[PDB]
């Protein structure tokens, strides 16, 4: 439960509360009633919202794309990674160290697309959704014998029912995940900068089961992860810039903050 | 095997859990932790440091 | 041996005496305190003034003709400018109090006339015209009684308040306004009319200049009647208490 | 089959539900657990640490280490004003974008106290005493420091310690005011004014400058998660 | 909401469109009025009318006050 | 249970409880056997429906509107409010004060328009419905990034489903609502007047994931709101007058009731 | 997976069930309760207070104070009427605006006593007995003061106590009666004549007003929540 | 942890209840609550008013 | 372990901290207090207002020059226009206080002088 207000009266003495040394890396720990009186006020309030868990445990869109039923992209693939959106990769990198389960959920939609195709009555349309472990075999077409999901996992799933959903557990070779890499994957220091194999997740490929109907169709998956069952470590700075890639840090040089029209003006300007 | 716990309610109730599967990565996310302990980024001194005394002396 | 028909109400430096009363009505049951520390908030000491803030104050005086619709007053308004009561809700950001409300009207056997008096919490009022809203001016008299109206008012581009009586000036009916705590003066009966109000809020203290509590409403409802010869001049005079009153938020004097 | 009837709500994605789904990989055996350094429970341990705040954010002044400099000289008078803001933690421009600041824009409400802690950084010869103000709302803002003098204030003394701490209590009508702009939920006003003039030897310098560190207090919390309105986005980032 | 969105200025004409912005309202803001001169980002008097004063200096003239999700509107008749 | 008579014989005495003083502001609790001979009645009738929470506790549509597949208008937007309607307004105005949680239900419905485009084969519409809390981002077009939901709350639904249903517990920064403000948010009095910040909700938007089609359809969403774990305070007189609009009291003068041929007339005129 | 039946009535929206669902903010903090007067946990709380009857409610008298006060007289004679309505508690239109007729056009069905209160507002000087008459139903109304003795009726005397109570008692066939008009469940008549004359002396006023009250019995109660005819939309009100 | 309580039933049975949730926001309406106090609105005069005594003496 | 130079007076909403203060002297050894049952003679009822009017008042500065004889201050008259202290003297016939007095001075090092801060009951000139 929050601390609770107590009660104190006027004083004179050697006691200095509100004098300290900020140069000690301290934050001084003086409550109100340090500097003037104060009444008791019992506190009810509860700090149960800004816990990490339920501050990360919200289901988020990080990709979506899309795939046609005939013509050139038959399928699509993504490599997993919530680093492509901004909403939840803010979130995550305040801090630096993280480890969590996943709820994976998808939301696939089609739309008919314009033709001069006549007498179109279209079936129901089974998805399949499959995802390969990095270092596995990836499918070259639509046909591709690796559909055949003999160890991969692979969702299968038909318009008009609820959304898929699926549980994936803490999946890195290291004790934790890093959103921060302060170093290179060859031992020269040559190569890319920043870039490791602790958070690689593998694959996602998507398809059309069947084709359904004789005039074209665009199928949409879009992604959503949940992080559940939380652990963080060395809370960092928030992002101050607007992110401009995926794979690094880059940034454009921005104002500390907003600016006012002098240093007593009560608005901003 | 089935848990009872205390709900979210105002100041001034329970339900039940049962797990279906087997792997623990299926279960619920943990919304009642409510522990703290600030006094690591805040106050990191080798020193203890008392209010009323000066920082300094 | 004693008569119910005689009271007395003493309060700081000032004591009321009626020798014909009906009773005194208490609120909702609840007689005023102050606030407990487990229902505050604001954590600074408060201010109690006490028999200083905590007294009578009279307010000037109107007169009920036979024809008068009837006449309002915002407590907190009503005694913004008396006093160290006054001083106090301008120096302070935040309030709180009860009331002692006492009205009075006197009269020979032959005048007759019943009035209500009620005390409303949040008499929210409705203006004229209806896309604008009523201006302050309008809506508040601090040291006058603002008055109804018996015909309804022109909407015409204007901030005015529709003050029709049988409306209550609330879009209401005015024989309804029963819920709320009230007596009724009856010239035969009756000589004046006492209630002791509770702190109502949703909150538990308020600005005291942008938010008005609760209005007092003195209406009649059977008109003042005499045949020639008698008296033709009779006020109404009202009489305020604010009761366990605090303050919070001490800073300069002024309100913006 | 045990007769069951469906009720609102059924097949439906609510992005905040919590239930349980199968694991696509049974019987995964994870990582242990090490001990690592700085392990957060709650975004109130981060919120109570201090982080330097940018009051001179005029002009050019927020792309330079300036804005974060509060400079103060010495006068031929008393009494002058040294800055003013309002108490809008997660509004106004002055903390928007503190540790705190950060923080308070991802839930809609905020109560508690605050603390504001002031460092000199002039030579040691350099003394002065200096007025820290807060006003609850109702009036204006101060334009004297007699005017300011009447609501809470601290009169720091510059000497051996060199930080003072002016704590802002939570004085307000309501249990929890809004982040955004709001005249219901008013704050107040922080002021600072010379209470003495800065007085230096012949060879010190005069001009000189304070610095400025916001943290919250120990009744501080937060609520209604929310999106925040400072990261956007128009193409996925590559 | 635009504080009294029906008057009639009978007459250098002052016509006042002072706002107030919602907690809600977030989205970007525009300022137009008719009859003639449209703010995004007949003169308007104030320099800070991103502050709250929408006010002109110059039939029914129209004040239109935009900001996601709230929408006000204030007619004045100019005689 | 309600009270059950009393049984009462004849009375000459100088009790008198049929006499009293209205004045004094206090209701008589006379009997019937106080002024007549009575039989005794056991009552086994319950005032089980007149309780506050029976008496508000039903769905009630509160507010409705439309979006199109193509076109304009791509999606909604509503701030969420219960004085738009007239009947739970009037039932919720009985009060002063009102706390309660809220029961939101969504009927989400869709209508072919007229065209002149041919082979029309429609796929299955998603609908996304994403609650803002005030003070957040708001999306400017269908396609903007704030619909990635990261924080703020969303509803995913499929025509042809049970209607989506979520529970909203009391957001108020007050202790309790307010039906009623007699006063102004600025300290001035200036500015509008009834108006403050209390009961504040926040706005709803709601749009189509995909268009499904070739040709042009139009959904409507209809929003119900349904009061649960209620309390109120300060009993007020019911609304004689027709509501005029959403945000203040305003009203036409009307007469207290109905009138009849004279005051002898047993029928109404 | 267990195997389940689903039966009728899966997967619709009745507007009056009693479900649990998710809630969209998992674990917000709601605000502490205060202790507020005048608190309600019943609407017959509301139905037994008092309020006043418009019965002179004819023509123009409705727009005024007037509907509200009964006129009475000196007359050169005795048993006159004074007043007449029905035993229609929320459909005559002498009660369906009062505040129990208000709570009675909610529901379907009303059952119980009816206490109507009688205030004498002339000057203290002014004298007179009337005579408070009830008749179930089954005959007429009664036309004469004789006629209206032979029901359930009190006498009363004007004097220092102002006010006087005819508690109308539930004299039924069946347990509840239709708030809507009906023949079948019809409630009878309520009228009032002179006892006597009212006598005056010289220089005050022979004309007078009587005001009345209604309120509800503790065997009150009523059934079957449904829309009130009172209130209408054509538009969303903004 | 389930709950027994009492249908609502006529003059002259249980159900079963369990909660799913945490929040108890999330619970059904409570129907049952039958508490009366009318004495707030009537009858609130300081001194008390007996049914058989003149109100004013 | 402290410094008997650093001390802070609290008093209502006020607080005032001095890093280089010599002590502080008590009157005449008398802490203020109230007036007591058997010391009084006015009969009516008091009023305290406590910290809306025990606080710390903050006056003009005047500027020390080479040349300055001194400057004086009546305690009563300084506070006569300030606050609720004021107002509560302008609606009374009749009050009753004591005073704690902060005289704040400071130079660098090389600057030098000296002051005497006198309380001189009953003043007259």
């Amino acid at each position: 439960r929050v601390a609770d207000t107590v009660g104190t009266g006027p004083t004179n003495s050697e006691a200095i509360p509100a004098l300290t040394a900020a140069e000690t890396g301290h934050t001084s720990q003086v409550v109100p009633g340090d500097t003037m009186q104060t009444r008791h006020v019992k506190n009810y309030h509860s700090r149960s919202e800004s816990t990490i868990e339920n501050f990360l445990c919200r289901s988020a869109c990080v990709y979506f794309t899309e795939y046609e039923n005939s013509g050139a992209k038959r399928y699509a693939e993504w490599v997993l990674t919530p680093r492509q959106a901004a909403q939840l990769r803010r979130k995550l990198e305040f801090f630096t160290y993280v480890r969590f389960d996943l709820e994976l959920t998808f939301v696939i939609t089609s739309t008919q697309q314009p033709s001069t195709t006549q007498n179109q009555d279209a079936q129901i349309l089974t998805h399949q959704i499959m995802y390969v472990p990095p270092g596995g075999p990836v499918p070259d077409k639509v046909d591709s014998y690796v559909w055949q999901t003999s160890t991969n996992p692979s969702v299968f799933w038909t318009e008009g029912n609820a959304p898929p959903r699926m549980s994936i557990p803490f999946l890195s070779i290291g004790n934790a995940y890093s959103n921060f890499y302060d170093g290179w994957s060859e031992f020269s220091r040559n190569g890319v900068y920043g870039i490791n194999t602790l958070n690689n997740m593998g694959t996602l490929y998507a398809r059309h089961v069947n084709a359904g109907s004789t005039g074209p169709i665009k199928s949409t998956i879009r992604i959503y992860f949940k992080p559940k069952h939380v652990k963080a470590w060395i809370p960092r700075p928030p992002r101050l810039c607007q992110y401009e890639k995926a794979k690094n840090v880059n940034f454009q040089p921005s104002g500390v903050t907003t600016t006012r029209q002098s240093i007593t003006t009560m608005t901003n300007t | 095997g089935a848990q009872v716990s205390t709900q979210k309610t105002g100041a001034h109730i329970h339900y039940t859990n049962i797990n279906y599967y087997k792997d623990a990565a299926s279960n619920s996310a943990n919304r009642q932790d409510f522990t703290q302990d600030p006094g690591k980024f805040t106050e990191p001194v080798k020193d203890i440091m008392i209010k009323s005394l000066p920082a300094l002396n | 041996g004693y008569s119910d028909r005689a009271r007395s109400i003493t309060l700081g430096n000032s004591t009321i005496t009626t020798q014909e009363c009906a009773n005194v009505v208490v609120g909702y049951g609840v007689w005023p305190d102050y606030l407990k520390d487990s229902e505050a908030t604001a954590e600074d000491q408060p201010t109690q003034p006490d028999v200083a803030t905590c007294r009578f104050y009279t307010l000037d005086s109107v007169q009920w003709q036979k024809t008068s619709p009837g006449w309002w007053w915002k407590l907190p308004d009503a005694l913004s400018n008396l006093g160290l009561f006054g001083q106090n809700m301008q120096y302070h950001y935040l309030g709180r109090t009860g009331y002692t409300v006492h009205v009075q009207c006197n009269a020979s056997k032959f005048h007759q006339g019943c009035l209500l008096v009620v005390c409303v919490p949040e008499a929210e009022m409705g203006c004229a015209t209806l896309d604008n809203t009523p201006s302050s001016a309008e809506l508040l008299g601090g040291d006058s009684a603002k008055e109804f109206a018996d015909k309804p008012v022109a909407s015409g581009s204007n901030k005015l308040v529709q003050r029709v009586v049988y409306n209550a000036g609330m879009g209401v009916g005015v024989g309804n306004l029963t819920i709320f705590p009230h007596q009724w003066i009856n010239l035969r009966t009756n000589n004046s009319a006492t209630i002791v109000m509770p702190y109502t809020n949703s909150v538990p203290m308020d600005n005291m200049f942008r938010h008005n509590n609760v209005t007092l409403m003195v209406i009649p409802f059977v008109p003042l009647d005499y045949c020639p010869g008698s008296t033709t001049y009779v006020p109404i005079t009202v009489t305020i208490a604010p009761m366990c009153a605090e303050y919070n938020g001490l800073r300069l004097a002024g309100h913006q | 089959g045990l007769p069951t009837m469906n009720t609102p709500g059924s097949c439906q994605f609510l992005t905040s539900d919590d239930f349980q789904s199968p694991s696509a990989m049974p019987q995964y055996d994870v990582t242990p657990e090490m001990r690592i350094p700085g392990e957060v429970k709650n975004l109130m341990e981060i919120a109570e640490v201090d982080s330097v705040v940018p009051v001179q954010n005029v002009g050019e002044k927020v792309n330079s280490m300036e804005a974060y400099q509060i400079p103060v000289r010495s006068n031929e008078g008393s009494g002058t004003q040294v800055f003013g803001f309002p108490l809008q933690p997660g509004y106004s421009s002055v903390f928007s974008r503190t540790l705190l600041g950060e923080i308070l824009n991802y839930y809609t409400h905020w109560s508690g106290s605050i603390k504001l802690t002031f460092m000199f950084c002039g030579s040691a010869m350099a003394t002065g005493k200096f007025l820290l103000a807060y006003s609850p709302p109702g009036a204006g803002a101060p334009t004297k420091r007699v005017d300011a003098m009447l609501g809470t204030h601290v009169v720091w003394d510059v000497g051996l310690q060199s930080s003072c701490v002016l704590c802002i209590p939570w004085i307000s009508q309501t249990h929890y005011r809004y982040v955004t702009s709001d005249e219901y939920t008013a704050g107040g006003f922080i002021t600072c004014w010379y209470q003495t003039n800065i007085v230096v030897p012949a060879d010190a310098q005069s001009s000189c400058y304070i610095m400025c560190f916001v943290s919250a207090c120990n009744d501080f919390s937060v609520r209604l998660l929310k999106d925040t309105p400072f990261i956007s986005q128009q193409n996925f980032f590559q | 909401s635009i504080t009294t969105p029906e008057e009639m200025i009978e007459k250098t004409a002052y016509l006042p469109c002072k706002f107030t912005l919602s907690p809600e309202d977030q989205g970007p803001l525009d300022i137009e009025w008719l009859i003639i001169i449209l703010y995004s980002g007949v003169h308007f008097t104030s320099n800070d009318l991103k502050s709250g004063d929408a006010s002109i200096n110059v039939g029914t003239y129209q004040c239109k006050v935009k900001k996601a999700p709230g929408v006000a509107n204030k007619k004045i008749h100019l005689v």
